């Protein structure tokens, strides 16, 4: 009758009990190629996967729902008109590989000449002026915790306008596109957050690890201004980048410079070089002082209205690390019997390692369910009551009559067995890294490395044994 | 192989007439195209390149247009020293072609 | 959770809108219209309108956009909770005014289908010239009206529809002539003379009446449809007025299809074995148009509607239509191609025709708040869906996002095509039907002492302590 | 790969966001304050009127006059606009905020940071 | 970017170096409904807005731009010169790019 049209923080309709719980995965590893996936020459099947330092890393946390808990104490809640939900208080992202950097490049980059100190004027191009240049990337570290997946943005091509006619060779159009981050998306490398598949026609602009894929920067001002605050509870950032080399573009300039910009040259300088330039990024020194990880994060109040409540019994952790991206470089001989060194005796490979840890603390929270509160949860996300057993609507049914006993042979109503297949959930079109935290819970905090760091945050040592 | 045919012998024109020489191409070449005048006693001599930009020391009474696959070259006010040979020429610099960029003539003006 | 039963009958507005003492005045400035009185002139090559058709026989429906009083400023002691009650405007006084001289407005087109007169004769001649039609001009009939409603008014005409597939013998047959009623635009004409038939989709010779109503429809309002609807909407103060007279008696071409019966006359002989005509069109004439009965510049007020709702204006909107043909002057204009010739000529001066009209509107609005506790909420949504949909009572969708990116340079080659290319409603449904917009978003005034209608309303009701005793006598 | 096959271009993106918190203030206009503000800037006392006992004056005609057909009579935009902007020779970015105001400081992402600093909380619904 | 025939600009010039000056249009407070006080008197009072807090936000990823000229006056280097310089004829301008502060 009095439905409200405001947004209420969850400190008003969720109670906080005393019962804490600890969880934690084992450790996460991944091994493969840093540049491109390697598949067989005939089918689509990948022999090794592509794991690099630059790609994103989104973990989803499958939780078991606490209403299925059999508590020996049956007095602190009543399963008549209450539901139970988890709330995260402690987050830890642990990593263990040693520090360092990693470089990438292209066998055929498309630079004309250096421009920082030109001795004389440049010669003409010719055809096929490609080169092999490699460089290091910008330095980036982030971490976001959320109930729903991260929401990033990237520039791309839209449709041009239908009034004027286009020709082959025009400038592509541009617009902002908001997408959903998966695992395998590349980070921005200092070449801006733009798609390179539909906007780099020559396929030889950037190094090849981001040559045929979208790089996405996370949209901050979209996610904070979203209602209900379910997109992020908090975040963290440290980025640095400076420019090292300054090259010249090679390729036809689209629009010439207007003649009022420069006094017209002559002689050997009758014409112009390519006007546009592109820089070469460089990350500075890494250190163990400017790190983010291997230290816990106790949250007191999240920025949004959701003060750390896990609807649907899941949460999403993302992280991007480039301070641990050294690619090991192995090689294997075909025959060690030789006396001399011949460079055709060895093959070369590249491999990249990656290592993780995740450790949490969840608090047990209950919800009193009044019909005024029942329409509010019905309004923000309708699938919550369907994932509980509370959404009630009865169909009576007509008690339909069964068919003939013979059924398989000579039945008149033949093929009445017909399968429906509606068994579907959302979020399953996207693929990314999952973990299984269903069987890793515990109530004893003192048997775990994070659990002793939690009690020192708030006292309450509880261990009398003598 | 991009081919410009130019199967067009020029029509007799008087002083002040307008001539439409049309050079068509099979493959799309962009705007990269040149034109030349060949007086039948000396070296050839160029007028316009990229179908719009004229060269130095040439009057602005020659015109340039055409885009895509077909192109043209018009002018008016024919003098006495315009009795020469004309040639359209592409710049797609491919390997397996045998272009020769041929075709084109011009009558003695009355 | 189980809402109570809604009452099966409709109800007046006295039970569920409130009335305060806060009044406002809103008067538009001045409205002028110049053009040609007969046809909108256009280029010979294609469609483009240089002058509009402007003649004093149109409908001139107005559309008053009101300011939304859910964010509007007031003096003290006016308070409400926006989660419980909302606000709406109600009109209590309205005026329609015109400053002009007092005209006639005759017309007639040079190809009018007339054969002879049937008032006197000496010998009738069966003539039947191929198109023997001749220019005859005529007068019209004076009419006035004023209708004030929340939604536009409704007129009618007599047209043509599809008959039953029983008999089809000839293309020279007769239509069924069923009656339909439409919504009224700005530019449809009225004549209470020849009457409400569209002369285009009914008459193919298009030479029956003069040319000011020959390419369009001559409508007429209903007064039954707009009172029989169960709400009391679309009109709540109407003032009808007209006069008429018959002048002359004529004949059409005479290609009669509905023949005369045999057993009505007696057959003679010689020249008396034929038929003269059976179809007679008379001409109208408005007479003695004296300016003492003119229903204008008189500030009438409202205490009672004829319908169920009073002047409550849902949707912050209001409609005014006035019809006048008493200011129907015509301006014989002419200009000369050359002035040096000291003798006047045939074709040295060529002439034109113009027509003009001047309006002025003034209103008095009254504030009205409406409380909503679970009972009128069911009633208002069932009255019209858009009344409840113009106020948000539902909380936010799960993605709200930053409403529209709003690129800066809207015409370039950098961005893609933008700005309302797929138009999802939210607009008025009546966009396909044109009106006269009158923007009154910030015309309002809290005080009304220094306003030309404002003292006329103030004098009528009580003015005791309302004016105030600014600087005194002693 | 042909170096004459591709035209090259440059673009540059830009992003902004403005958020503000305002509070209104009231000025008692006695005889002494109106001497102060008129010495500061006289056209502030023409936003609000205060200076002219008829806002017309005796010399004013009809306040407005609108000849609406759009194209046949004397022209509507050819009269020069009197209410000129005293900075209109300078062109810069145009931002309108005349309807984005609101009163609930709990909803907007700055607004609860304002209720962090000064403290307090809204009245609870449940 | 402009077509050489007309003066209407095709693509506007936007760079990350120039200023940005925003005009904020506050709506006038003498037409707004304020909830519950008999505070305002139209004779001896007027209303005006004050500013308390500003947050300006940017949302593009970090990155350093770059610019130069195809033709710039540069004779030689001076950081380290071995032999003496050569004479300068006509059109001694090269292509040098840089980055700003």
């Amino acid at each position: 009758p009095v439905p409200v049209s405001k947004v209420v923080s969850t400190d008003e309709y969720v109670a906080r009990t005393n019962i804490y719980y600890h969880a934690g995965t084992s450790r996460l590893l991944a091994v493969g190629h840093p540049y491109f996936p390697i598949k067989k020459p005939n089918n689509n099947k990948i022999l090794v996967p592509k794991v690099s330092g630059l790609q994103y890393r989104v973990f989803r946390i499958h939780l078991p729902d606490p209403n299925k808990f059999g508590f020996p104490d049956t007095s602190f809640y009543n399963p008549d008109t209450q539901r139970l939900v988890w709330a995260c208080v402690g987050v830890e992202v642990g990593r263990g590989q040693p520090l360092g950097v990693g470089i990438s490049g292209h066998p055929l980059l498309n630079k004309l000449d250096d421009t920082e100190n030109a001795s004389a004027y440049a010669a003409n191009a010719g055809v096929d002026n490609r080169e092999c240049i490699s460089m290091d990337y910008k330095q980036t570290q982030l971490c976001l915790i959320g109930c729903k997946p991260p929401i990033g943005e990237h520039w791309g091509k839209g449709s041009p306008c239908t009034n004027v006619a286009v020709n082959p060779g025009d400038c592509p159009p541009l617009e902002l596109i908001n997408t959903v981050i998966q695992d395998g998306d590349m980070v921005d490398t200092g070449f801006g957050a733009m798609d390179f598949t539909t906007l780099q026609a020559n396929k030889s602009e950037v190094p090849l690890d981001i040559c045929t894929s979208i790089c996405k920067y996370p949209d901050y001002i979209k996610m904070v201004s979203e209602p209900y605050g379910d997109s992020l509870f908090f975040y963290l950032r440290r980025e640095q980048m400076f420019v090292r080399h300054l090259f010249n573009r090679a390729g036809a300039v689209g629009e010439n410079v207007p003649d009022d910009l420069y006094i017209k040259g002559s002689g050997s300088t009758a014409n112009l070089a390519s006007s546009n330039y592109f820089p070469t990024p460089s990350g500075s020194m890494v250190t163990s002082d400017a790190q983010i990880f291997n230290k816990p994060y106790w949250l007191q109040r999240a920025q949004g209205h959701n003060n750390g409540i896990c609807w649907g019994n899941q949460l999403f952790v993302t992280v991007v690390d480039t301070t641990r991206s050294t690619n090991m470089s192995l090689c294997a001989a075909i025959s060690t019997s030789e006396t001399t060194y011949k460079n055709t005796n060895f093959k070369e490979y590249l491999r990249h390692g990656e290592e993780y840890d995740l450790q949490f603390i969840f608090q047990l929270c209950k919800i009193t369910l009044t019909a005024d509160v029942m329409t509010y949860i019905h309004s923000m996300n309708s699938t919550i009551l369907e994932d509980w057993n509370f959404g009630l609507q009865p169909p009576p049914g007509g008690t339909l009559e069964d068919t003939y006993r013979f059924v398989t042979s000579q039945a008149i109503a033949c093929q009445k067995h017909t399968p429906p297949a509606p068994k579907e959930d959302p979020l399953k079109k996207y693929t990314f890294w999952e973990v299984n935290l269903k069987e890793k819970f515990s109530a004893d905090l003192d048997q775990f490395p994070l659990g002793r760091k939690f009690l020192l945050q708030a006292g309450l040592k509880a261990k009398p044994k003598f | 192989d991009p081919m410009l045919t130019q199967t067009a012998a020029s029509v007799e024109v008087a002083v002040g007439g307008t001539v439409t020489i049309k050079c068509q191409a099979s493959q799309s070449i962009g705007g990269y195209l040149s034109w030349y005048q060949q007086k039948p006693g000396q070296r050839p001599k160029l007028l316009i390149y990229r179908a719009s930009t004229l060269a130095s020391g040439v009057p602005s009474r020659f015109k340039g247009s055409g885009s895509g696959t077909e192109y043209t070259l018009t002018f008016s006010g024919v003098e006495c020293a315009d009795a020469a040979a004309y040639y359209c020429q592409q710049g797609y610099t491919s390997s397996d072609i045998n272009n020769a960029f041929g075709g084109g003539t011009e009558v003695v003006v009355k």
